[PDB]
């Protein structure tokens, strides 16, 4: 991964969070469990689909007939015909599959940088008061129930508050 | 007392290719490429197409007697050949720019067709009975039903002159022919005049034939000829046909408005009651994807055809459950 | 005491589309999309185009008494018609391979009109007199200047022959025409002679004529038709005239230095001295950016047409004030 | 935004800054003041003036008369002369549009890519020095005047000359 | 006490431009542009070219005196017509269709020249011997080998009738001629019949020509002129000639197989005996590479034809040593 | 760069090391060294390779023959074979420079960002057991013979082994 998060120092992906495409896995006294991160997530969404509906959107055609009949005197009109039908399967086979290859690239890394970026909005957080693991988990040096685990996640997670 | 940054994982086995990578599972995905189509031919622009069944165009307009079954509409968004269309110009011989006549009629708007030179008024002194084994209804020697093969009554072939005026408030479609005997024996035979000639003249049309008199090898039993040739008639403007002898006379003909930019579909794909944006001689497509791999000729506003088998694009992220 | 790292902002409202967000913000950016024009017709390569006004190129090239007023430069660069160029071959019939010559014409250097066989001299056994109601100029009878109508001198039409040899140095495009009466009667009366025919040839061109007498709606007047021809000798060779009736005669012909690539612009917008690299129908644009919007159909080095009513390139960042 | 600076954990940017598009807000005793980083800027600059003229000027072509006139025995060729002409223009309108879509994700991209980069250059020479505040900013654990600032902006900033 | 992390270098000289920046070293690239040929005409797929030496297509196929080779070769890929192929139709006028003719023999999978009327056995009551200066051999006149120049014998010229079959399960090309007297005088001198006319005919191919007299420059030293045509075959029809004069005749034609899509090339570049899967007239180029900047028109399995002199894709990295 | 890395917070390539793409300079009581990572080399390689092929490959060539005759009344039709001929040539030209341009510098930027996912790998790896000097090395705060400097490259490096 271009921003080495997924498949990176994050090893793989969790089917225990299903609301999302980002998001937090806490344990703490209270329980363990799977919370989502609802704005990185949305705004994912939101890019994605505008990038979806550029591609299909942008293309508009005219109402076209693209058969033509020539006799055996008009062969070379014909053949005229077939280099312009040819031409444009060439063009339009070469972009589109070109275009799916680079612009699936972008969505992958765009993935992975949503991932680094969410890592490193909590990490620069929580600061020294909690441990790098490695694995993109985070290890208290105090104790964090529910509430302070959604300060984490809401982002406002209060550093100050903990000397414990 | 742990939180852990994470991403989402499922059981989709969905795979797209990028550039640096192939076949990489996905979580999400969705297919840029249409792929299907409904089997049927459909209405273009809220109009049925034209189905000739049996004949093909030549023969519809002509008249072959193969085509009287034939439903025909007033308006039609393109038109159906099948590969069960045989039924032609069944007297051997040219139909003069005929891929153009097919192309220019390939959409109409308000097609009639209307008897533009009576059978039973027209010709006193010409027999209007001919027929041919080479145009055979039912086994038994016909004719066209649009057009008329004008012969001798008794001894000769008089010099006729007939015109029509079109008065109809839109372009008619006249067609003729020119009959070409293979020996002057047959030309006096049938027109008694060996100097016979065919003259066409309108406001835009001009044109002389004489009968061409020569052996040739028999199609469909035939060593003579028949040519078919056409012109568009102008709202106002007059046609007029002079001749001595050897002409195929107009009976019926069309009056129409041309629509523009339609073509013709050869398929054998049943005709349904079905709206498209575009169709494909496989049947009708969805037109909402950019590319499809149907079929490279089509009718419509359509996604453009590729080579590609797939086209999928990445919507979510590298599935690693 | 504190740095801080930080980025640019400003009042600029200019927004772009990027793939994952339409409408951002942006500090900076540059159009790709040509979407003005200056509402005239201008000087492509340094040359101003052919106007011919109140005629189309057939009457410009046969004299049309009608055109007498247009001005011919001896070069251009390309030609405009308006939508009020109607007049043409005044005298019905018709003009073969039009548009091949219209295109031929479209663009040329050295051009020059000279007399090729004058009036005065060269028929001096036929009458060149012959005028019409359907070529008027000024309320009388006329006919085109660059063509002399060719009729009988008393009761007698001699055989007429006559060479031109090409010295010009350059190409040479002669035109002429061939007269159609509608009797036999008419034919005598103005040719005398019911057998009669023209011949034209060169080292290229070779063909007989006929006139064919047929019943014919009128034109203008007219059931007579008048078919229109032309060749272009090139250096050296000789072209032939000979008749014995019904040659509308080359009076007038044009050395030319055919050009290449440019085309015919239809529009009402005014000629103007200035210079362009891309003209367009509505006027001439700025040939810098890649695309433009103002007409698919142009002449010139010109950016390639686009649907698009928006391309705008991104240099500054987000705008964030 | 993909490098997580612009619209990041820098919000937001300073209209007080006119003489460049990356730059720095300095604090002291002295005074306060805007300055841009010149060799960073610039080199944006170069970057997207090359990126602009290759999109405009990679454009050739030659002298074209668009228009062809055909009679109406033509028909044929005349509507492969449209087939053309339209078949030019759904494939120029679809890359034209997507083209400048796509660059201009890049340039953002780039955009935020060098505040970032600049950034953590900084970052990386006052080390334990200064303190991370967020927003961009660091705060000094030393005295810096006007004569340490510009150091700092230079790249040539004097670490061991501060233990404090 | 250290490790350090870091990225190769070497001594590559290699630039590439990146849309940032132009002119940047990297350690490894690859070519995307094909800048180079080979310099010769090659087999193409594994078949070599036809060779006319002297003459052009068309004074290959009539026999034009000048062409006599070892023999035409029983099969070709594609076409080579060189800056020496100057012996054409030797007797002045217009090949029919030639260039419709050139595309469609353009490629063959087996070609043989046969007798299809015998000189000896074919015209018992017309002269055969007709020669003349404008087609001479060896200082002496001469005429077509592949066509037969009939006139009139004694006094008269009997309507002649002749017919082929296609026994050879494949195409058969036929060319024949026309003959076009400056005068009447003269057509009676070889055809005595003034009104005379020629009829070919086939099932598919009807055709009826009168020879047009007209008074014309001389074009190697005739004012008379000779038109050819030319008609393909279908294997089993029949062939039909009848004529009362001006009728240039078979002797030689052409049975064939037609492959498709080839083409003629115009170089003087020497043919050899190398391999390639696309012929440029500046010679072979190699099909790996997606583009090249060789020539735009081309004749194989070729690269995109584009004006970029660099197409150089970065591999490596930034080389920084 | 893009990343930073190359020709960034790491000035210069290493002309000794000639056996990949990204690797490692190590200096101990032992000696001195070149070693190439080649998991991440071997990585990169397939990428770029499937890139080219990608750009090779997807262009389809069908047999033609791009020529055509026309007599001198047939200019019409001779100028729109131009037109198309001209057509495709404005087309793959623009495209294919656009690419080229578009996709170097795409290359280059992986590259960069190939080089500082391996350099934070090593970092994670280590931690506190070394200081970072800049100039992508790392001085160890305790003896690392060359069994353990295959421990870092290898990705096996134990932290708890080694404290001081
Ligand atoms: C006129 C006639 O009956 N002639 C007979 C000979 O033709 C015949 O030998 C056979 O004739 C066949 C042609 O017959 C038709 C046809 O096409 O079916 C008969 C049509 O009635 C006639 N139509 C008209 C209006 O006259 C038609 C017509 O003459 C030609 O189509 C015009 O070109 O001919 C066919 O050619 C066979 O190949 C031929 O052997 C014998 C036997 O009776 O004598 C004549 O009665
Ligand atoms: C085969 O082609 C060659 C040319 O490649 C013909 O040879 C000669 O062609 C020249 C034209 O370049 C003819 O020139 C003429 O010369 C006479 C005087 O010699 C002059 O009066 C004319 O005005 C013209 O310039 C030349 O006649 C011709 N040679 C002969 C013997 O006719 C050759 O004729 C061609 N042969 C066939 C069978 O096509
Ligand atoms: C063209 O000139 C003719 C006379 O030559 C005249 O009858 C006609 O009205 C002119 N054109 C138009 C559109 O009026
Ligand atoms: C086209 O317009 C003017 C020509 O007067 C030129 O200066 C300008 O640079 C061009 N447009 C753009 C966006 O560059
Ligand atoms: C084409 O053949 C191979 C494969 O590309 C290559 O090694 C060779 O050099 C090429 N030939 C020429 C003459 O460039």
């Amino acid at each position: 991964g271009l921003f080495g998060a997924i498949a990176g120092f994050i090893e793989g992906g969790w089917t225990g969070m299903i609301d999302g495409w980002y998001g937090y896995h806490h344990q703490n006294e209270q329980g363990s469990g799977y919370a989502a991160d609802q704005k990185s997530t949305q705004n994912a969404i939101d890019g994605i689909t505008n990038k979806v509906n550029s591609v299909i959107e942008k293309m508009n055609t005219q109402f076209t007939a693209v058969g033509k009949e020539f006799n055996n005197l008009e062969r070379r009109i014909e053949n005229l015909n077939k280099k312009v039908d040819d031409g444009f399967l060439d063009i339009w086979t070469y972009n589109a599959e070109l275009l799916v290859l680079l612009e699936n690239e972008r969505t992958l890394d765009f993935h992975d940088s949503n991932v680094r970026n969410l890592y490193e909005k909590v990490k620069s957080q929580l600061k020294n008061n909690a441990k790098e693991i490695g694995n993109g988990c985070f290890e208290f040096y105090h104790k964090c129930d529910d509430a302070c685990m959604e300060s984490v996640r809401n982002g406002t997670y209060d550093y100050p508050k903990y000397s414990e | 007392d742990t939180i852990c940054i994470g991403y989402h994982a499922n059981n989709s086995t969905d795979t797209v290719d990028t550039v640096l990578e192939k076949n990489v599972t996905v979580t999400h995905s969705v297919n840029l490429l249409e792929d299907s189509h409904n089997g049927k031919l459909c209405k273009l622009k809220g109009i049925a197409p034209l189905q000739l069944g049996k004949c093909n165009i030549a023969g519809w307009l002509l008249g072959n007697p193969e085509c009287d079954l034939l439903l025909t509409a007033s308006s039609w968004s393109y038109i159906v050949e099948t590969s069960n269309s045989e039924n032609g110009t069944c007297y051997p011989g040219d139909f003069i720019d005929y891929e153009e006549l097919r192309e220019q009629l390939s959409s109409v708007s308000s097609f009639e067709k209307f008897e533009i030179f009576p059978k039973t008024s027209s010709w006193p002194n010409h027999e209007t009975t001919g027929v041919t084994a080479a145009c055979s209804y039912a086994g038994a020697s016909s004719f066209y039903r649009n057009l008329l093969w004008l012969t001798k009554k008794g001894s000769s072939y008089p010099k006729l002159s007939k015109s029509y005026v079109n008065n109809k408030g839109k372009e008619v479609l006249v067609l003729w022919g020119v009959h070409h005997p293979p020996t002057g024996t047959e030309q006096q035979s049938l027109y008694q005049n060996a100097d016979a000639y065919v003259s066409v003249g309108s406001s835009k049309y001009n044109r002389r034939f004489t009968p061409e008199i020569a052996a040739r090898p028999k199609v469909r039993g035939l060593a003579s000829r028949m040519n078919y040739y056409w012109t568009l008639l102008e709202p106002g403007d007059t046609i007029t046909f002079e001749a001595t002898g050897n002409l195929i006379a107009p009976w019926y003909a069309f009056a129409l408005n041309r629509g523009s930019g339609s073509g013709i579909i050869t398929s054998d794909a049943p005709v349904h009651d079905c709206n498209t944006k575009c169709q494909t001689p496989h049947g009708a497509i969805n037109s909402s994807l950019p590319f499809q791999n149907i079929h490279p000729v089509t009718i419509g506003e359509c996604p453009k055809y590729v080579r590609s088998t797939k086209l999928r694009m990445a919507t979510g992220l590298r599935n690693i459950p």
